[PDB]
C-alpha cells in the first residue's frame, strides 16, 4: 504497493452526490435518524442542479383548476410509453406535497396576486388527459428555479447531524456477494483513500453530456456515478436515448430555457416563418422537446438556416412587454448578452438543439432501489439506491417533459430516504469487507497518475466527444452508427497509449480528469451500441432508416384480431447494456416496460396511442 | 457533523501549521477612486487626531502662552506664499475628511449605495475639498 | 493562416513539490483559437500545454461561482470575463487575495463556508408544527424585496475583496455572508428577525464594515453586499424586545 | 445591555453630527461655551475613532489590551490640555483667529 493510506468509515447510510437527489436523500435519512455520509467531489452548491432555469412541475391550481392525474399522462405520452407508469405514478401524485416542501423551506417562488405560487406554461402539458387546453403547472423561481432550489437544499441540510465529505472523488462500490457494502474514494484535499462501510448506499451523481462536444451540462457532468455500477457488472438502462433540448445558445452551448416560448417567445428561420405551427399545428412551440428539436435540423439541413453559416435558428421574444421579460426571463437576459452580445427586447437569440439530459441511467424500482434483470424477472440490489438523473425508474422514458426532472429529484431522493427507513433500521451492525477491497481501483488510479503514453487526456477526450456528435445526434442512421462504435471501441483501446504529466496525489485535477474521461467512454459505449441495436424510432431515438415506433401491437389500427408480437420481435422495452470492462465489449439485454399504476381505481394505466402533437 | 464553531477552529488548526502560502492582496488588488479615498478618509482622521493631542500637550507643556509664539511668528515677514501655503496644509486635510466625513453620515441613511452614486459623491467631495480649503486659506 | 499571441502571467504553487515556493509561470495563447473568456483561456492551456495548471470550475455560464480568482487585479469569474484584446498586455492571474493556497489557483474556503452556516441561513418559523401542509403566503410586494439578495451564488467575490475581511476575516462575516443574513432578516415568511439581529450584536461580525465598498465593484451578478449591510446597521438601531 | 454594540454605533454617529454642527458655532459665535464644547467633542470623537483602527489593525489579546490603555492616556491628556488652554490662555476658537491673522 500500500503506497497510498487508506481509512474506513463506517455509516448506516452512504449519499454519493449532492444536487438536488443528493441533498434530500442525505438530510432524510438523517431527518429518520440513521448516522449518514454524504460524499461529493464539488461543494453542494457547485452542482448541475443550480444551473435549472425553468421550473418544477406541480398540480397546484394556482394558475387553474388543475388534476395531478393530468399531468401523470402528460409525462406518460412524453415518454413514448417508455416509462413504467408505477414510476410516473408516484412521481406526479407527490408532486404538489414536493414543491410545497420547498416553499415551507424557504424557496423564494414567484407570486402570484392571491399570494401563491407562480406557474407558467410548458412543452408537452395539458388539462383534461390531453384535451383541455394548455396547462400552467410549471412552479418557479423566474428563471432561475435550480438556483434557488439547490440553495435552499443546502440551507436545510444544515440542521442535521448528516457529516459530509466534500470534494471527494468516488471511484467504485464495494461490492461482496451480489450486495453493496459501501464505497471507495479519494479525498482530492490531502490525497488519501477512504472507503465507506455502511448499510445501504445512494447514488445520485448526475448525467454524461459530456460524452458529447456540444451540451448545456457542466464540465462535472462526467457520469462518474454511471460508471462505478458499470464496473460492479451491473446493467445501465436506455442510455441511448438522449434528449436534445431545443434552445441552447449558439457558441457556448448555455442553455435558454423553454420558459421563454411559455411566456409567449417564439421560433422564426430565415425567411421569418414560425415553422413548428406547421409540423405542429397545435401545440406550435410548445410541442414535445424531441419533436421540436427534429423539426429545428431539419429546417437547417434543409436550407432555412440563419445566421452567416445558415446553421442555427431564431428564438423571438422581442414581441413581448419588457417588464414581463424582466419580470420572468431576467437570467437569460443577463446570459444572451455576455455570451452573443444580443438584447432580448431588440433582437432574436441564435440557438439550436443540445445534448442537455440523459433519460437513460442506472436502473432502479419506484422506490429508488437498484435493479438487476435475471431470466426475466427484477430483482432488488441489496444496499444499492439510486435517484437523480444518474437514475432510471424510468419516469421520463423516451423523452423528458420539461420541469419534470427538478421533481423527479426531489420525490425520488425522499423515496430513497423513505424506503430505507421502512426498510431497515438505524444502527444495525454495518458489514464486513475483505481487508483488500478495492485495491484494483486504487492500483487503476496509481497507473492513470503515472501513465506516459502517445495520445493525452485531452485529446482522446476531444476524440470521443466528436465521434458522438457525429455518429448520434437528433437524427440516426444504420452505417453512420455502426462506424461510430468501430471509432469509439478503438479509442478505448487507445486508452492505454495514455499520457499525463501532474505525479502529485494533492488536487491532482489531471489525474481525476483522467478518472471521468474512463467514465465518461463506458458511458458512451453503451450509448452508442444501444443506439445501432435499437431500430425504431421512438422519443428522441429516430433512425431515419426505421421510421416508425414498433410496439408489440400496432395500435394504429383496432386491437380486435391482432396478433400480439414476441418480446424479441419489437422495441417497446428497456435497453440493458454490460460492458467487459478490461476489453470493452458491450453486452446487451431488454426488460418489459411497467404499465401498471400503483392504483388503477385511482389513476388509469395508459396504453400506447398514436403520438402527435 | 461538526458545527460551525467546530469548523472555524479547526480551519485556523490545519491551516496555521500547514506550509500553504497566503495568496497576495494589497499588493496585486487594483485601486479605484472610492478605495483610494477610504484609506485616506483614515489617514487625515488620525492625522487630525494626533494634531489635537499634539497641541493639548504643548499647552501643558511650553514655556510661553500661545500670544508669544504668534508674534514669534509676525517678526519674520515670512513670503505671504509661504504663509498661504502654510495654511492650505493647515486646512486641507481638516476641509477633506469633514465633507467626507458628511458623506459617511449620509450613507448610514441608507442612501447613496449604487456604485455610480458613490464616484459622483466622491467627486463632489473632492471639488468641495479643494474650493473650501483655497477660500479659507485666504482669509 | 495569422494568429494574434496573448500572454498571461499565473501563480503557481506545488503542495507536493518538497520546498516549493509560489511563482508565476507565463504563457502564450493565440486568441483566434480559442474562447472569448480567460476560462476558456485557462483551460486551453491546461489541455495544450500545462496539465498541471491546477484550478476550481463547473459551469462555464457564471452561476455556479466555481471559477472565483482575482483576474488583473480584481475578483472575478473567469467563465464571464473577457480576455483583453490588447496584446501589449499580460493579463496576471491570481488566486482568491488573502486566503491559505491550497495549489496554484485553489483557495481554502472552508471558513467561508462555516461563515455561513453560523447566521442559519434557512427559514424558521415559531410554529413548525405545519410544515408541509399547505403553500406559505406571500405578496408579490413582499417578494420583491428579496430580488437582489437570493441571486447570490457564494462566489467569494466580495467577501476576499474587502480589507476588513483581509484583516479580521475570523471574526467578520464580511459581505457574501452578511446580505444572506439579511436575506433572511427580510423575508416575510421568517419569524427570527430580532434573534438574527441579536447575533450581530458585537464588535466584529458586522460592524468591521467601514463602507470600503469594494464588495458592491467586485459582484459578478451585480450584487449590492454593501448597500445591505447599510440596511442591517439601521435595523440593528431600531429593533426592541 | 445586550444592545451595547449597536449602541455605541449611533452614538457615534450622534457625536459626528455634534462635532459638524460646532464648527459653524465656533466662526459665529466664539467663546467659553463653543470652545469648551469643541474640547469635549474633540476628544470623544477621536477616542472612538482611534479605536476602530485599533481594533481592526491590532490582534492578540496582550496587544489589544496596551493599545487601549495607551490610547486611553492619550485621551484624557487630550482633553485635559485643551481645558487647560482655554482656562489658562485665550482658549481654541481665539488661538485659530489669532493664528490665521498671521
Ligand atoms: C444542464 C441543465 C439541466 C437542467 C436545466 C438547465 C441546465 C443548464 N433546467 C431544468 C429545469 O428548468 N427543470 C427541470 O426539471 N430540469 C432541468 N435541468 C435538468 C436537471 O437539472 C438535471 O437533470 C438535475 O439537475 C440532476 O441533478 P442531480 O441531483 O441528479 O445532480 P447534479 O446536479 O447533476 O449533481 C451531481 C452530484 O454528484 C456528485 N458527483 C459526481 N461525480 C462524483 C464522483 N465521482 N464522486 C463523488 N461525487 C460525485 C457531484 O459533486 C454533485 O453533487
Ligand atoms: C477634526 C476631527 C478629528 C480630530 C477627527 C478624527 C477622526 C478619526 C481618527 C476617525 C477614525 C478613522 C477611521 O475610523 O478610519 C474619524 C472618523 C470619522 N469622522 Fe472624524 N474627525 C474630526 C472631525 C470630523 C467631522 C467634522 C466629521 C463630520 C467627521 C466625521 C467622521 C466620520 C463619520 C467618521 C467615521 C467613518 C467610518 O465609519 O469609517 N469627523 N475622525
Ligand atoms: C493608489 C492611488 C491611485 C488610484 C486612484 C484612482 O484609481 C482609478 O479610479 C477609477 C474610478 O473608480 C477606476 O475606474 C480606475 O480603474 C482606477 O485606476
Ligand atoms: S454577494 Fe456577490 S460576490 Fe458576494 S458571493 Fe454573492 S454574488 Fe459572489
Ligand atoms: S468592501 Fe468591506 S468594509 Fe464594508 S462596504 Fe464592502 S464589506
Ligand atoms: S464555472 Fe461556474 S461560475 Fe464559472
Ligand atoms: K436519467
Ligand atoms: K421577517
Amino acid at each position: 504497493s500500500t503506497q497510498y493510506p487508506v481509512v474506513d468509515h463506517e455509516f448506516d447510510a452512504v449519499v454519493v452526490g449532492a444536487g438536488g437527489a443528493g441533498l434530500r436523500a442525505a438530510f432524510g435519512l438523517s431527518e429518520a435518524g440513521f448516522n449518514t455520509a454524504c460524499v461529493t467531489k464539488l461543494f453542494p452548491t457547485r452542482s448541475h442542479t443550480v444551473a435549472a432555469q425553468g421550473g418544477i412541475n406541480a398540480a397546484l391550481g394556482n394558475m387553474e383548476d388543475d388534476n395531478w392525474r393530468w399531468h401523470f399522462y402528460d409525462t406518460v405520452k412524453g415518454s413514448d410509453w417508455l416509462g413504467d407508469q408505477d414510476a410516473i405514478h408516484y412521481m406526479t401524485e407527490q408532486a404538489p406535497a414536493a414543491v410545497i416542501e420547498l416553499e415551507n423551506y424557504g424557496m423564494p417562488f414567484s407570486r402570484t396576486e392571491e399570494g401563491k405560487i407562480y406557474q407558467r406554461a410548458f412543452g408537452g402539458q395539458s388539462l383534461q388527459f390531453g384535451k383541455g387546453g394548455q396547462a400552467h403547472r410549471c412552479c418557479c423561481v423566474a428563471d432561475r428555479t435550480g438556483h434557488s432550489l439547490l440553495h435552499t437544499l443546502y440551507g436545510r441540510s444544515l440542521r442535521y447531524d448528516t457529516s459530509y465529505f466534500v470534494e471527494y472523488f468516488a471511484l467504485d462500490l464495494l461490492m461482496e456477494n451480489g450486495e453493496c457494502r459501501g464505497v471507495i474514494a479519494l479525498c482530492i484535499e490531502d490525497g488519501t483513500i477512504h472507503r465507506f462501510r455502511a448499510k445501504n448506499t445512494v447514488i445520485a451523481t448526475g448525467g454524461y453530456g459530456r460524452t458529447y462536444f456540444s451540451c448545456t451540462s457542466a464540465h462535472t457532468s462526467t457520469g462518474d456515478g454511471t460508471a462505478m455500477v458499470t464496473r460492479a457488472g451491473l446493467p445501465c438502462q436506455d442510455l441511448e436515448f438522449v434528449q436534445f433540448h431545443p434552445t441552447g445558445i449558439y457558441g457556448a452551448g448555455c442553455l435558454i430555457t423553454e420558459g421563454c416560448r411559455g411566456e409567449g417567445g417564439i421560433l422564426i428561420n430565415s425567411q421569418g416563418e414560425r415553422f413548428m405551427e406547421r409540423y405542429a399545428p397545435v401545440a406550435k412551440d410548445l410541442a414535445s422537446r424531441d419533436v421540436v428539436s427534429r423539426s429545428m435540423t431539419i429546417e437547417i439541413r434543409e436550407g432555412r438556416g440563419c445566421g452567416p453559416e445558415k446553421d442555427h435558428v431564431y428564438l423571438q421574444l422581442h414581441h413581448l412587454p419588457p417588464q414581463q421579460l424582466a419580470t420572468r426571463l431576467p437570467g437569460i437576459s443577463e446570459t444572451a448578452m455576455i455570451f452573443a452580445g444580443v438584447d432580448v427586447t431588440k433582437e432574436p437569440i441564435p440557438v439550436l438543439p443540445t445534448v442537455h439530459y440523459n433519460m437513460g441511467g442506472i436502473p432502479t424500482n419506484y422506490k429508488g432501489q437498484v435493479i438487476t434483470h435475471v431470466n426475466g424477472e427484477d430483482k432488488v440490489v441489496p444496499g444499492l439506491y439510486a435517484c437523480g438523473e444518474a437514475a432510471s425508474a424510468s419516469v421520463h422514458g423516451a423523452n423528458r417533459l420539461g420541469a419534470n426532472s427538478l421533481l423527479d429529484l426531489v420525490v425520488f431522493g425522499r423515496a430513497c430516504a423513505l424506503t430505507i427507513a421502512e426498510t431497515c433500521k438505524p444502527g444495525e451492525p454495518v458489514p464486513s469487507i475483505k481487508p483488500n477491497a478495492g485495491e484494483e481501483s486504487v492500483a487503476n488510479l496509481d497507473k492513470l497518475r503515472f501513465a506516459d503514453g502517445t495520445i493525452r487526456t485531452s485529446e482522446a477526450r476531444l476524440n470521443m466527444q466528436k465521434t458522438m456528435q457525429s455518429h448520434a445526434a437528433v437524427f440516426r442512421t444504420g452505417s453512420i452508427l455502426q462506424e461510430g462504435c468501430e471509432k469509439l471501441s478503438q479509442i478505448y483501446r487507445d486508452l492505454a497509449h495514455l499520457k499525463t504529466f501532474d505525479r502529485g496525489i494533492v488536487w491532482n485535477t489531471d489525474l481525476v480528469e483522467t478518472l471521468e474521461l474512463q467514465n465518461l467512454m463506458l458511458c458512451a459505449l453503451q450509448t452508442i451500441y444501444g443506439a445501432e441495436a435499437r431500430k425504431e424510432s421512438r422519443g428522441a431515438h429516430a433512425r431515419e432508416d426505421y421510421k416508425l415506433r414498433i410496439d408489440e401491437f400496432d395500435y394504429s389500427k383496432p386491437l380486435q384480431g391482432q396478433q400480439k408480437r414476441p418480446f424479441e420481435e419489437h422495441w417497446r422495452k428497456h435497453t440493458l447494456s454490460y460492458v467487459d470492462v478490461k476489453s470493452g465489449k458491450v453486452t446487451l439485454k431488454y426488460r418489459p416496460v411497467i404499465d401498471r399504476t400503483l392504483n388503477e381505481e385511482d389513476c388509469s394505466s395508459v396504453p400506447p396511442a398514436i403520438r402527435s402533437y | 457533523a461538526t458545527t460551525a464553531k467546530e469548523e472555524m477552529a479547526r480551519f485556523w488548526e490545519k491551516n496555521t501549521k500547514s506550509s500553504r502560502p497566503l495568496s497576495p492582496h494589497i499588493s496585486i488588488y487594483k485601486w479605484s477612486l472610492p478605495m483610494a479615498m477610504s484609506i485616506t478618509h483614515r489617514g487625515t482622521g488620525v492625522a487630525l487626531s494626533l494634531g489635537v493631542s499634539l497641541f493639548s500637550l504643548a499647552a501643558l507643556l511650553l514655556p510661553e502662552q500661545f500670544p508669544h509664539y504668534v508674534a514669534v511668528v509676525k517678526s519674520l515677514s515670512l513670503s505671504p506664499a509661504l504663509i498661504y501655503s502654510a495654511k492650505f496644509a493647515l486646512v486641507f486635510p481638516l476641509s477633506y475628511h469633514t465633507w467626507n466625513g458628511i458623506r459617511h453620515l449620509v450613507w448610514d441613511m441608507g442612501k447613496g449605495f449604487k456604485l455610480s452614486q458613490v464616484e459622483q459623491s466622491g467627486v463632489v467631495v473632492l471639488i468641495l475639498t479643494l474650493l473650501s480649503s483655497a477660500a479659507i486659506a485666504s482669509e | 493562416a495569422t494568429s494574434r499571441i496573448k500572454k498571461f502571467s499565473i501563480y503557481r504553487w506545488d503542495p507536493d513539490k518538497p520546498g516549493d515556493k509560489p511563482r508565476m509561470q507565463t504563457y502564450e495563447v493565440d486568441l483566434n483559437k480559442c474562447g472569448p473568456m480567460v476560462l476558456d483561456a485557462l483551460i486551453k492551456i491546461k489541455n495544450e500545454l500545462d496539465s498541471t495548471l491546477t484550478f476550481r470550475r463547473s459551469c462555464r455560464e457564471g452561476i455556479c461561482g466555481s471559477c472565483a480568482m482575482n483576474i488583473a487585479g480584481g475578483n472575478t469569474l473567469a467563465c464571464t470575463k473577457k480576455i483583453d484584446p490588447d496584446l501589449s498586455k499580460t493579463t496576471k492571474i491570481y488566486p482568491l487575495p488573502h486566503m491559505y493556497v491550497v495549489k496554484d489557483l485553489v483557495p481554502d474556503l472552508s471558513n467561508f463556508y462555516a461563515q455561513y452556516k453560523s447566521i442559519e441561513p434557512y427559514l424558521k418559523k415559531k410554529d413548525e408544527s405545519k410544515q408541509g401542509k399547505e403553500q406559505y403566503l406571500q405578496s408579490i410586494e413582499d417578494r420583491q424585496k428579496l430580488d437582489g439578495l437570493y441571486e447570490c451564488i457564494l462566489c467569494a467575490c466580495c467577501s476576499t475583496s474587502c480589507p476588513s475581511y483581509w484583516w479580521n476575516g475570523d471574526k467578520y462575516l464580511g459581505p457574501a455572508v452578511l446580505m444572506q443574513a439579511y436575506r433572511w432578516m427580510i423575508d416575510s415568511r421568517d419569524d427570527y428577525t430580532e434573534e438574527r439581529l441579536a447575533q450581530l450584536q458585537d464588535p466584529f461580525s458586522l460592524y468591521r464594515c467601514h463602507t470600503i465598498m469594494n464588495c458592491t465593484r467586485t459582484c459578478p451578478k451585480g450584487l449590492n453586499p454593501g448597500k445591505a449591510i447599510a440596511e442591517i446597521k439601521k435595523m440593528m438601531a431600531t429593533y426592541k424586545e | 445591555s445586550s444592545k451595547a454594540a449597536s449602541l455605541h454605533w449611533t452614538s457615534e454617529r450622534a457625536v459626528s453630527a455634534l462635532l459638524l454642527g460646532l464648527l459653524p458655532a465656533a466662526y459665529l459665535y466664539p467663546g467659553p461655551a463653543v470652545d469648551y464644547s469643541l474640547a469635549a467633542a474633540l476628544t470623544l470623537h477621536g477616542h472612538w475613532g482611534l479605536g476602530q483602527v485599533i481594533t481592526d489593525y491590532v490582534h492578540g489579546d496582550t496587544p489589544i489590551k496596551v493599545a487601549n490603555t495607551g490610547l486611553y492616556v492619550l485621551s484624557a491628556i487630550t482633553f485635559t490640555g485643551l481645558c487647560y488652554f482655554n482656562y489658562y490662555d485665550v482658549g481654541i476658537c481665539k488661538a485659530v483667529a489669532m493664528l490665521w491673522s498671521i
